């Protein structure tokens, strides 16, 4: 029928040249197959050489490989399921179960490749996504189909920042996650997966909510670089079919750009500045434009970010900013004081915290909020020296007030129900608001300051005040 | 198979197409593919030709149809561009109908030569009282407008085109400018949401949006500002004024470094080709007055260039620098400072300002540019706290009330006849005397006295557009009794 | 025959160009009619470029090669324990020949994402500054980074000696058998690196791959490989191996000889595009096999020497991101007399406790801490007295915790030692004693407790915890030994 074959004619690392017939060469970007005792070769179509040869990247090992051997054209871009069958699913940059629980039973196939959404499509107006923690909606707020930027590696408790937005979303706005994960450290993806089975994002006999895609570092740059448009894909769909506010995570968006930069390297292309390939413009543009807010659905990017060598001059973090609406830094010095998360109010910043997009009464109370925290933060060297005596009325006032601040920032995390025993809260927009302008306004003076440690509601830390003074008598 | 009009594919890959045939073929000339997508022969060899592609290479076949334009690369150039939102080729992105277009220019322009040209002296409000006078700009200048990351460097350009409403809907028209912002290697919300706020404005009416996303090809987002000039430079011809803003020109660059690259070219300094000075030459001269003989039209630029760290010491930058007739940095310490905008007097420059500003700021703003180059030194160098004289000190004073006199907030333009007065105080040293945290209120408060009482010297000012040698005493009159209570 | 053998068509650089062969494998070995072999990782459409393990004064042009059908293959198994084998696992001892179970490729594909499992099997080095402060587990990637000559040897050496505490034991789910890789260094040290384990009775259970500096570049690429499966085969049966890569950076320029020989594209400081794919497919076969696949284990200690404390350079920052810690070593730290010099603030474990002995832990979770705020107020102990008594305290701790840590070489101390000794550090019972009885004190301490308290000891070294009764019986033994001191 419409069988294609060629025959190997070059095996040159993870590049590989194949030849085919005349007039019937395979486009580009599509999907070549190799037939390999283990299971499959996959090859991604390049660049065509000319006299009917092709030049295609490996997305697996390429040693054994003999010249003349058939290939398979496939005729379409790399395919990955879509559909709810993949959540709770082990997903490689080919698409295939890797979880060891059999094929993913899925009705459709969706290609990695994709054209960003037109302008017409576009939305007209920034939104704010509610996540589930005050720290966020209150000071670096995510933007609706925006770009967030992670900081901070293991210690801060990444993990479990992540699953929260997961479950948190899952339950106000029911869009499900995909997670995704580039050159992931094979070590820390059983760790992962393992620890999604205990938290409860994930679940075997009932219904999971995210779906996963790892990307192993023991792979070459070119599956490693289209990791992050395969979880895109999967995304998509329930942004456009079931119209959700689905969540994608990218961990780590570096390494993507690290990714292109050795498949651009082996290619033969010449070396931007820095090293990096010259086509790393258009790349980014190739994922990030494609996680936008439609008519139909949303997808909201959470990707960790990697500053090389502590110098943000350099392109690929440069690149990245540009993209990015807002930032939740995870330091240690946070998590070190008992604050949880260990989200940093000091850098976190988002680009939707204007009274024209919050609201007047949201932005000053957020402002205040980052003005009684700075001035508190300079104030920890004569105080911890002169003693707190050194402090004027109007001082000392402030300082007695980011004390409650600081720590009513804290939140249980109600996926981390079996780690800690202490039942989890979700914090709305609305009330919390409205919980930071009566502690300005300084109405709570008399209430201890171990009252608003991992409160989950204004109301609840008054019956936690109540409690701790009856236990006094 | 006619080897004279079209040709066939030999190979294709990094962006580049390699064509056989052609042989009628002119340099540089549009072209288009089986699938249907547009081409550019930039290149012409013996039994081959170079062509850039405008698409994913993806439908780019090997072996495929090459069938020519015959027309070098164009885009519809009219009126009814007016309110509308194109793309590199010039089709509609928006969705409300084809566009209605006069004419076709080509995409590749010469500047006007020497003899139909003249010296700007027409000048351009941006509703900044801190531009205006320190560095104004008219219409044919090409004002700079360089900063860093989130510094405010749209913010200038933007609050420009809101401010030019005031006579876009008078009935004169060499009173009118119409305005064609440029966006290359942006977001799709970041230009939606930017057309959004025209519309809240009511400015998109005189406003033409020409889009290159960072999604689209490369070359597109070099295309783009040729295109977008084309379709301004209508205007000036015409005896109108345009204005075109350039967001950004560095990204270009690095966009046309891709195929600069990937066609195999020797790297320059920071991996850009020798001749990406020619890229912004060719683009910027395209913008300034000519003569009466032509049309007495113009065509201002504001180009945009992105540092790192401050650094005006690049190499992007400087070429630009060497280009256009004055810049306006924006320091992002300032910038945190609350000082917005965080314009650094210390590097803005205006190479014809005063010849395009008004005569009645000339007069109110002497040597107040110098003073603030000279203040910072000074201020920088006593911010240790060593004691300094009552020199030093009284210009420590002075210099601190005109830094906070230049803050302004963003979509809040003020017309020249508000700005005059402001300044004047500031030299004489009224406001030396007032407190430094009512110098905001002092100025809200101060106008609506001039409103309420001496409305006639806002009127004078408005029409003659100078302070005549009575006017000049009867401000002083009402300055000095003003500061006194 | 032209389909299994082939001509040489051109020859130099250690590699030479062959044609024929259209039926070759990739990377798969063949055989020159001198006798020297080699490997084609290079197939070309017109002829196929071969490396060689040996001169390039053997191979001349037009001489004959013939195929091997076999891919770079190792014989593993347990008969290579106290032998010296090069890349390809040929005896150089002069031993007799080796006995191999079996062989496995030199390219093996790593565990994948579900047979594994989160270590938690400590690495006991017998180094009291790693031990207690960056805890090694069985199947995670420490890695020794540091300057040239700062003592990256010493802590692997030490570790593989302070295995014949359990070697020579019965138990095997506790034993670790050791496969050190030397990369690119000279003859004369190996044999005396041998010579050394030897004096120690380490060769017992260590596997020594050998790759001089003289031998050829692909030699050099493949011995990390080739002693990687080596020591798999311990993993795959269900037990634990030990594997240090001395050093990667060695590795990496040999592998960077044979890519820009054979003219591959040159990438950052002349490395291709692939170097990363390299190490990363190089660690990652280390891991923690989970209790179905044999609950064995690989643990890998790779080597990489910086240029001037550059961890910003290329390979160093692949590497670096692989691994899973750094033991950051410190030439400067060396000088002042902290030996080993491991640079408490840099050095990390991303395992931490999960490796780490409870008995030991109990003691180390607070001397991260002191240590954290010494390196804080150490610019104070060069001011005079009058510093305050609070940080004043610090002070008198870090000079002797960090005095504690000071270990000689080869005399790794077990965790029954290692407890008393921290346990004595932090509480401060050495904070009276003199800054320079400190080394003394180890000796008369351990001594004593080996003759008075030798129950606590050997409690200790079962249970591995510590329980309030020993808490508060180690307590007092240490209280009356400084007493009488
Ligand atoms: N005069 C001002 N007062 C207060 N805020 C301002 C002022 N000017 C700009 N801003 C704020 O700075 C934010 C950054 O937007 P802006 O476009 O000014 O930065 P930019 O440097 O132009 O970014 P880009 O160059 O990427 O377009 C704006 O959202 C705006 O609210
Ligand atoms: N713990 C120690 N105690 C005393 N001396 C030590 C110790 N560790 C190393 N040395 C000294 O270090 C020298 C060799 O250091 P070492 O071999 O550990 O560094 P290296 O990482 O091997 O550097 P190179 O890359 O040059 O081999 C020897 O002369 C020895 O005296
Ligand atoms: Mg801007
Ligand atoms: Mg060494």
């Amino acid at each position: 029928s419409t069988p294609i074959t060629g025959k190997v004619t070059a095996v040159i690392g993870a590049i590989v040249d194949v030849h085919f017939e005349q007039s019937e060469l395979p486009a580009i970007l599509n999907a070549l197959e190799i037939k390999t005792p283990q299971g499959k070769l996959v090859l991604e179509v390049a660049q065509h050489l000319g006299e009917n040869t092709v030049r295609t990247i490996a997305m697996d090992g390429t040693e054994g490989l003999v010249r003349g051997e058939k290939v398979l054209d496939t005729g379409g871009p790399i395919s990955v399921p879509v559909g709810r069958e993949t959540l709770g699913r082990i997903i490689n940059v080919i698409g295939e179960p890797i979880d060891e629980r059999g094929p993913i039973k899925s009705k459709l196939r969706k290609p990695i490749h994709a054209d960003p959404p037109s302008f017409a499509e576009q939305s007209t107006s920034a939104e704010i996504l509610e996540t589930g923690i005050k720290v966020v909606d209150l000071l670096a707020p995510y933007a609706r189909g925006g770009k967030i930027g992670l900081f901070g590696g293991a210690g801060v408790g990444k993990t479990v920042f992540i699953q929260e937005l997961i479950n948190n979303i899952a339950k106000a706005h029911g869009g499900f996650s995909v997670f995704t994960g580039v050159g992931e450290r094979t070590r820390e993806g059983n760790d992962l997966y393992r620890e999604m089975k205990e938290t409860g994002v994930i679940n075997l006999e009932g219904e999971s909510k995210v779906a996963l895609v790892f990307g192993q570092m023991n792979e070459p740059p070119g599956a490693r670089a289209r990791v992050a448009l395969t979880g895109l894909t999967i995304a998509e769909y329930f942004r456009d079919e079931e119209g959700q506010d689905v969540l994608l995570f990218i961990d780590n968006i570096f390494r993507f750009t690290q990714a292109g930069s050795e498949v651009s390297a082996l290619l033969g292309r010449i070396p931007s500045a820095v090293g990096y390939q010259p086509t790393l413009a258009t790349d980014m543009g190739l994922l990030q434009e494609r996680i936008t807010t439609t008519k139909k659905g949303s997808v909201t990017s959470v990707q960790a970010v990697y500053v090389p060598a502590d110098d943000l001059t350099d392109p690929a973090p440069a690149t990245t900013f540009a993209h990015l609406d807002a930032t939740t830094v995870l330091s240690r010095g946070i998590s070190e004081l008992g604050i949880y998360p260990a989200v940093d109010p000091l850098d976190s910043k988002s680009r939707l915290l204007d009274a024209a997009v919050v609201g007047q009464e949201h932005y000053d109370v957020a402002s205040k909020v980052q003005e009684t925290l700075q001035t508190y933060k300079s104030l920890q060297d004569i105080i911890a020296i002169l003693g707190m005596d050194e402090l004027s009325e109007q001082d000392k006032l402030t300082v007695e007030r980011a004390r409650k601040i600081q720590r009513f920032l804290s939140q249980p995390f109600a996926v981390a129900e079996v780690f800690t025993g202490i039942p989890g809260k979700l914090v709305r927009l609305k009330d919390t608001v409205a919980s930071f302008k009566a502690v300005l306004e300084g109405k709570y003076d008399n209430i201890p300051e171990h009252a608003f440690y991992m409160v989950g509601g204004i109301e609840d830390v008054v019956a936690k005040a109540e409690k701790l003074a009856a236990e006094a008598n | 198979a006619n080897l004279n009009e079209t040709g066939r594919v030999l190979a294709v890959g990094d962006g580049i197409a390699r064509v056989f045939g052609l042989n009628n073929i002119q340099a540089e000339e549009l072209v288009e593919f089986s699938s249907g997508v547009k081409g550019m022969a930039l290149n012409l060899e013996p039994g081959q030709v170079g062509i850039v592609l405008f698409g994913s290479d993806r439908l780019v076949k090997e072996g495929e149809l090459v069938k020519r334009t015959g027309n070098i690369v164009d885009v519809p150039v009219g009126p009814g561009l007016l309110g509308r939102v194109v793309d590199a080729l010039g089709n509609p992105i928006d969705g409300k109908g084809p566009i209605d277009a006069a004419g076709r220019s080509r995409a590749q322009v010469k500047a006007p030569g020497i003899l139909p040209r003249r010296s700007v002296h027409e000048p351009v409000q941006t509703g900044l009282k801190a531009v205006d006078a320190l560095v104004p700009i008219g219409r044919g200048q090409r004002e700079l407008i360089i900063g860093d990351r989130q510094t405010g460097k749209t913010a200038v350009a933007l609050d420009t085109i809101l401010n030019q409403k005031r006579w876009n809907n008078g009935s004169d028209e060499s009173k009118k400018l119409y305005c064609v912002y440029v966006a290359v290697g942006q977001k799709r919300s970041t230009v939606a949401q930017l057309v959004q706020t025209l519309e809240q404005h009511d400015a998109m009416k005189y406003s033409i949006i020409v889009a290159a996303t960072a999604s689209e090809a490369a070359p597109l987002q070099y295309l783009a500002p040729f295109t977008a000039a084309s379709i301004g430079e209508w205007f000036r011809d015409n005896g109108k004024h345009a204005l075109i803003v350039y967001d950004d020109l560095s990204k270009q660059a690095v966009a046309y470094r891709q195929l600069s690259l990937l066609l195999r070219r020797p790297p320059g300094r920071e991996a850009y080709p020798g001749d990406v000075f020619y890229l912004h030459s060719r683009l910027l001269e395209r913008a300034a007055k000519l003569s009466e003989k032509e049309g007495s039209g113009s065509l201002t630029a504001l180009p945009v260039i992105e540092t790192q760290g401050g650094d005006v010491s690049a190499y992007i930058p400087t070429n630009v620098i060497s280009i256009t007739d004055g810049q306006i940095f924006l320091e992002a310490e300032l910038f945190y400072k609350g000082i917005r905008p965080a314009i650094n007097v210390g590097l803005s420059v205006s190479r014809v300002g005063s010849a395009a500003q008004v005569k009645a700021l000339k007069q109110v703003a002497g040597s107040l540019k110098l003073f603030l180059a000279q203040y910072r030194e000074v201020a920088a160098f006593a911010q240790f706290g060593s004691d300094l004289d009552a020199s030093t000190k009284q210009t420590l004073v002075r210099g601190e009330r005109l830094t906070q006199l230049l803050k302004q907030n963003q979509y809040s333009p003020l017309a020249t006849e508000e700005q005059v007065p402001l300044i004047y105080a500031g030299v004489n040293g009224h406001l030396d005397g007032i407190e430094l945290s009512r110098i905001g209120e002092f100025e809200s408060s101060f106008l609506s006295y001039l409103k309420s009482n001496h409305n006639e010297l806002l009127t004078e000012i408005r029409e003659k557009g100078e302070l005549s040698k009575e006017l000049l005493a009867s401000l002083k009159s009402a300055t000095e009794s003003f500061v006194a209570t």
